[PDB]
RNA sequence: CUCGCACACGCUUACAUCAGUAACUAAUAAUAUACUGAUAAUUAACAACCAAUAAACCAAAACAACACUAAAACGUUUAUUAAUUACAUUGUUAACCCAACACAGGAGUGCACCAAGGAAAGAUUAAAAGAAGUAAAAGGAACUCGGCAAACACAAACCCCGCCUGUUUACCAAAAACAUCACCUCUAGCAUUACUAGUAUUAGAGGCAAUGCCUGCCCAGUGACACCAGUUUAACGGCCGCGGUAUUCUGACCGUGCAAAGGUAGCAUAAUCACUUGUUCUCCAAAUAAGGACUUGUAUGAAUGGCCACACGAGGGUUUUACUGUCUCUU
RNA sequence: ACGAGCUACCCAUGAGCAGUUUAAAAGAACCAACUCAUCUAUGUGGCAAAAUAGUGAGAAGACUUGUAGGUAGAGGUGAAAA
RNA sequence: ACCAAAGCUAGCUCAACAUACUAAACAAAUACAAAAAUACACCAAAAUAAAAUAAAACAUUCACCUAACAUUAAAGUAUAGGA
């Protein structure tokens, strides 16, 4: 084969030993006595350096297998920055779900009612977009890492103002950079969702089930799509050190034990840095399942069985101009077999909130054709955004 | 087109080309130091 | 002063790697090849020449992979295609009509009768039909593809005698090689690279070629249309 | 050109060149780049109590001088260790093997303030 | 009247307060940012110094929605480690640097063109000559190598050589020279520092210059290859005499000789030895100029390229129109 | 032996090109900053051991430019001007 | 009458003798860009000296020219040289 090393770039091998060391029963004469190099004297051979007392920073890195949690079985870990090729298909396969196009009827009918709209919904959102992209920064062209979290937080505040009309939104609170872990066995291979999230919303009361029993039974006969050349593991991180313990972000007795909404933000200036929309939807599927799986085992036990009371977790992905919406319901814990009841997940793909924005007025032939402000606006994207936020109430 | 200002000062370049460290890295450079020490120079190198 | 070559990466990775131009200067620092330098900055893609390479040694059997996308590689004159299978991805040279969402079979089992020649499959020269167009020729078993990789270049198998295959290189020179070497069926992509026309002197500078020297050299005896018989067949088979 | 016969200090070079003027380091760089100053490396000045101490920086002019006799390693031994050794040998208790009771120390690394390595600054 | 504030690079107290200048420094005097003596000063938040390994990740910056070819600087997260302990060290002035000078020169970035920064005349007289600027009667290139310079002009056309943008003799030549897209010849079957992390649609050693129509004949010599016969000129190079012949002129033709073949197509008094101011026509009142033809150029000529054309030119030559102190002729 | 802090070329790492005309960021066009130096006049121990004034060519590219590194005299480098 | 003129020390040269030959100063900092207390290394090397000149040119040759252990003689002798 063609090994990728280069002789010049690789570290040189040690120089050949002097001929004196090859003579049996002959003590070589070295310059180690004078502790400096001298021509004509043999080069000493020293034993490996052994510091009597260990020092934290300057010691060599311990081997991986020295860690107490090291295990022979290879566990696959999915953190935030893992990319899946067949994002919708791999996430569906690893989670044993059935993709249903369109938001659930409870969510969609919760936004079409005019009695659930903020005052000046059209105007305020238009101000929110302008504030996010042009007004919030002193610079003329704000970068994406600045206006990606601003636009999401601004829209959260708009739907937060509905607490006066619905005095039950006070049961929610946000959490930041929590540590989440959920390990499950899936067809003779071990998977684990480990890492953090952008923004998390938790509520005191659990979210009611959203799928009718007719759809759950229809899920039994659904067969998961398969792809032969690509293994389902591809895209994950193979870790030999791990702990088999489903650890959520909070300790026992937390007054907000039921997660409600996950906010994933792809904020990065460069195009290759950000997730593709297909891969971004995969990121939401697994993390929404990991939070759902943690509740399903904390509230019921480590035993794997079908859940009589489903757990519902929502998640919203944002690019700064394009949105992704996901509502996931968890029904099955025994994921080893593929013949039982599958889970459900409603996904709306590529909800375009606005087409384009012009920070500066474009001038063609000394006249203004398109003034400053967003071009094209779809209020339904925010209307669906408002629907998910008010789902609990 | 108007010569005479060929010397553009720079401390990074001056200490890298005529520095004391460079003079002691080449066998010919060390002989330069030896000649200036023998002659009695006040400054062996930059 | 001795310089350091940029080819220091040890582990294969599909993502583009940083690249430093040379300009014809050797490690010493003197010009050795003229007319090179001042090109557009480029990134290098790690190309996997060895078509047959199992993920693990537990299962040495033939495996089948899937093509994801076909991209443009600034370094070589051909087009490379991303290929994924199992738990790894590879950049391999795409043939004439390789597209996205396609399946490519890699195998080494030398069968007696034959194997149907597809446009992307890689099979040993012992199982291919006599009249097959091939590229990425492996000179020795396990050495890797070295020959026939330029754009639009395809070699044709001639005959298989006493367990040894003879192929025709694009230079119309016959080459003898053991039949167990892996080769790819088809013609290399970007067929009309030869018909590309450079519109101005600047486009040469963008590619990275400096203009020739202005010294006027009188032609010697080397010039003139030379008619020479074809050199004999080059054989890499070691006869015991 | 430039002056090659002057002192090369931190003020002459660019912003990259920052050479200390001779101070002793008191720490290192931490994780975030904030300078972590080690408490031990700071020289803790030790001072006595001069309130109940009667002595002045000047001596009276009428006070006589003395014959300048520099202290000798031989004179110190005859003053401190000789009386102890002499009495023990006359009583028959002298032990040539062990001399630790007379103030001799075989290895310096045991004690806090070595002598040949010169552990203490002053 | 307008190159102003600040940082980087550089210089190194030349900066500040007070006092002195008979003399030293300023190309003079007053005088003191520039000469002498004493004293004093730049305080970190800004800037320098400011972790390692393993793993996941094919998807450009141009308001970036999405695309082009020349394929593009710009990283996050998970895992294993990382002395944990107020106050560390260092750069903070300036009218400044490189050019022998307190030099009309050279000098990167940000923001302004000012709210900031500065003084063309030491005092007179108002000669010639010289430099720079404005105006002019009638004429408008009659000046002169040339319309150089100047102008209330700021247009039109022909030709020669190069196709074009570009490049070169820093400090007498910026061109018709070199490069260049195109075409063609030649040498190479391939691995860890160039060529190349490439593999004959590739890469080097060269010639000639886009395009269009073409690139004729010649391996005798030399060179190269074959390394033998031999093969090669888009390899170096070459590509003919004498005599007679249709009334006269011309010479289709014929005799004879030598060669490896005897200059083919084209163009042409040309940037092409001399003859030469060839001859003729057009342009002008007048033409050694310019364009168009005639043409043995016995020394034009076909990739050491011939020929034709669009576009282009601070190249070279000519004509018309408009302007003007170039000039009649200076004030 | 010492020299690539000027210059020829290259490898790194950075930074500039406003307005105007066009489906054009097209080695297109008008014109600044910026970079070269065509023609003439002053200057000729000069302000200057190659400059000043007027006028000019390019000005989204084979373009200018800062920092730093590489090639050294039987050589380096060269869009050949010895 | 100005500008000027005069002085005799500083030290040096060549030997001899001679110990036997990198002085004086080294508290701290000195081969990071020397004079900057403090971190996992790489370290190092040799290949005949050539020519200016003489032979009235210049190609074989051209004393001394790095390494001889001296002096009185043998002797500018034997020999080696485009002899
Ligand atoms: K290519
Ligand atoms: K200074
Ligand atoms: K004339
Ligand atoms: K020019
Ligand atoms: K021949
Ligand atoms: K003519
Ligand atoms: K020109
Ligand atoms: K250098
Ligand atoms: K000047
Ligand atoms: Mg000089
Ligand atoms: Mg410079
Ligand atoms: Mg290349
Ligand atoms: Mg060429
Ligand atoms: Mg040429
Ligand atoms: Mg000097
Ligand atoms: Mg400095
Ligand atoms: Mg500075
Ligand atoms: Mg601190
Ligand atoms: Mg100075
Ligand atoms: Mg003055
Ligand atoms: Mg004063
Ligand atoms: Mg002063
Ligand atoms: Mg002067
Ligand atoms: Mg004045
Ligand atoms: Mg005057
Ligand atoms: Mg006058
Ligand atoms: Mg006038
Ligand atoms: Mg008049
Ligand atoms: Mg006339
Ligand atoms: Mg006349
Ligand atoms: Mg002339
Ligand atoms: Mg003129
Ligand atoms: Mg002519
Ligand atoms: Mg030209
Ligand atoms: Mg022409
Ligand atoms: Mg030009
Ligand atoms: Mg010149
Ligand atoms: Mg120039
Ligand atoms: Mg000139
Ligand atoms: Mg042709
Ligand atoms: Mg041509
Ligand atoms: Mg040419
Ligand atoms: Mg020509
Ligand atoms: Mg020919
Ligand atoms: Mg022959
Ligand atoms: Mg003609
Ligand atoms: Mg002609
Ligand atoms: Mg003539
Ligand atoms: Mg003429
Ligand atoms: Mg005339
Ligand atoms: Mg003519
Ligand atoms: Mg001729
Ligand atoms: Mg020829
Ligand atoms: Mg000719
Ligand atoms: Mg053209
Ligand atoms: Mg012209
Ligand atoms: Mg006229
Ligand atoms: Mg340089
Ligand atoms: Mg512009
Ligand atoms: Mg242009
Ligand atoms: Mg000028
Ligand atoms: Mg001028
Ligand atoms: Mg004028
Ligand atoms: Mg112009
Ligand atoms: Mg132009
Ligand atoms: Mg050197
Ligand atoms: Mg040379
Ligand atoms: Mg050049
Ligand atoms: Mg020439
Ligand atoms: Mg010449
Ligand atoms: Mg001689
Ligand atoms: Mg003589
Ligand atoms: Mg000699
Ligand atoms: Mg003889």
């Amino acid at each position: 084969a063609y090994e990728w090393g280069v002789r010049s770039t690789r570290k040189p091998e040690p120089p050949p030993l002097d001929r004196v060391y090859e003579i049996p029963g002959l003590e070589p004469i070295t310059y180690a006595g004078k502790m400096h190099f001298m021509p004509g004297l043999a080069r000493p051979v020293f034993p490996p350096w052994d510091p009597g007392w260990t020092h934290p920073k300057f010691r060599r890195l311990p081997p991986l297998h020295e860690h107490p949690l090291y295990k022979d079985q290879a566990c696959y870990v999915f953190h935030q920055r893992c990319r899946l090729l067949e994002g919708v298909k791999q996430a569906l396969w690893l989670t044993k779900t059935q993709l249903i196009e369109g938001l659930p009827e409870k969510v969609l009918r919760l936004a079409d009612d005019p009695r659930n709209h903020i005052e000046n919904q059209d105007e305020r959102v238009l101000n929110a977009i302008s504030h996010a992209r042009l007004w919030h920064s002193t610079e003329d062209i704000p970068k994406r890492e600045t206006y990606c979290p601003v636009i999401v937080d601004s829209l959260i505040q708009l739907c937060k103002s509905q607490i006066l009309k619905h005095p039950s939104l006070a049961r929610r609170i946000c959490a930041q950079n929590n540590t989440l872990s959920a390990t499950w066995n899936r067809e003779s291979i071990l998977l684990q969702v480990h890492g953090s999230s952008g923004a998390r919303l938790n509520a005191k009361d659990p979210l009611p089930p959203v799928a009718s029993q007719e759809e759950v039974e229809a899920t039994k006969n659904h067969v998961l799509e398969t792809f032969y050349p690509i293994s389902p593991t591809m895209g994950l991180q193979e870790c030999n050190v791990y702990d088999v313990n489903d650890d959520t972000g909070f300790q026992e007795g937390y007054p907000y034990p039921c997660p409600h909404t996950l906010y994933f933000l792809e904020s990065a200036n460069l195009r290759p840095r950000r997730f593709q929309p297909d891969q971004l939807r995969a990121k939401m599927i697994l993390f929404a399942f990991g939070s759902a799986l943690a509740q399903a085992r904390l509230l019921y036990g480590n035993d794997s069985k079908v859940l009589e009371q489903p757990v519902v977790v929502q998640s919203v992905g944002t690019d700064g101009r394009l949105f992704q919406f996901l509502v996931l319901q968890l029904n099955t814990t025994d994921l080893a077999s593929d013949e039982g009841v599958k889970n459900l997940a409603w996904v709306d793909s590529d909800q375009l909130l606005y087409q384009h924005f012009w920070c500066l007025p474009v001038i063609k032939k000394k006249v203004v054709v398109e003034p400053v402000g967003p071009i094209g606006f779809q209020p339904e994207t925010f209307r669906k955004f408002l629907a998910l936020y008010l789902h609990g109430a | 087109k108007a010569r005479g200002n060929e010397y553009q000062p720079s401390n990074i370049k001056r200490k890298h080309k005529h520095g004391w460290v460079r003079r002691l890295r080449t066998p010919t450079g060390v002989q330069v130091i030896l000649r200036r020490m023998h002659k009695g120079r006040k400054s062996l190198s930059h | 002063a001795t310089s350091v070559s940029w080819k220091s990466r040890t582990k294969y990775t599909v993502m583009p790697v940083k690249m430093r131009k040379s300009g014809g200067r050797n490690h010493t620092g003197q010009i050795q090849v003229h007319g090179i330098g001042g090109g557009h900055k480029q990134r290098y893609r790690m190309i996997d020449f060895l078509r047959f390479r199992p993920e693990h040694e537990s299962k040495p059997g033939p495996f089948e992979e899937k093509v994801i996308a076909v991209r443009y590689d600034p370094c070589r004159s051909a087009d490379i295609a991303l290929v994924a299978g199992g738990n790894r991805k590879r950049w391999i040279i795409a043939t004439e009509n390789m597209k996205a969402g396609d399946t490519v079979l890699n195998s080494d089992h030398i069968g007696r009768m034959a194997v149907a020649a597809r446009e992307g499959d890689a099979h040993p020269l012992g199982a291919l039909p006599v009249g097959t167009l091939i590229n990425n020729v492996e000179s020795e078993p396990g050495r890797g593809a070295q020959y026939i990789r330029a754009a639009g270049t395809c070699g044709v198998l001639l005959r298989k005698v006493n367990g040894t295959a003879i192929i025709q290189l694009p230079s119309k020179r016959q080459m003898q090689v053991l039949e167990t070497c892996i080769a790819t069926v088809g013609r290399v992509s970007n067929v009309d690279h030869n018909k590309r026309v450079i519109g101005k002197a600047g486009r040469n500078r963008w590619l990275g070629k400096r203009p020739n020297s202005g010294l006027w050299q009188r032609k010697g005896g080397w010039a003139g249309r030379k008619i020479r018989p074809l050199p004999p067949m080059k054989s890499y088979v070691k006869l015991p | 050109g430039a002056d090659r016969m002057s002192k090369w200090t931190s003020k002459r070079g660019p912003r990259t060149f920052c050479k200390g003027r001779g101070a002793k380091g008191t720490g290192f760089h931490g994780r975030d780049g904030k300078f972590v100053q080690i408490k031990e490396m700071i020289p803790e000045l030790v001072v006595p109590e001069l309130a109940g101490f009667k002595l002045k920086p000047y001596v009276n002019y009428r006070a006589p001088e003395g014959t300048d006799t520099p202290l000798t390693a031989k004179q110190l031994f005859l003053e401190t260790a000789a009386p102890a050794i002499e009495k023990d040998f006359k009583a028959g208790t002298f032990d040539p093997e062990h001399l630790e009771k007379y103030g001799f120390e075989p290895t310096q690394e045991g004690k806090l303030f070595q002598l040949y390595p010169k552990n203490f600054p002053r």
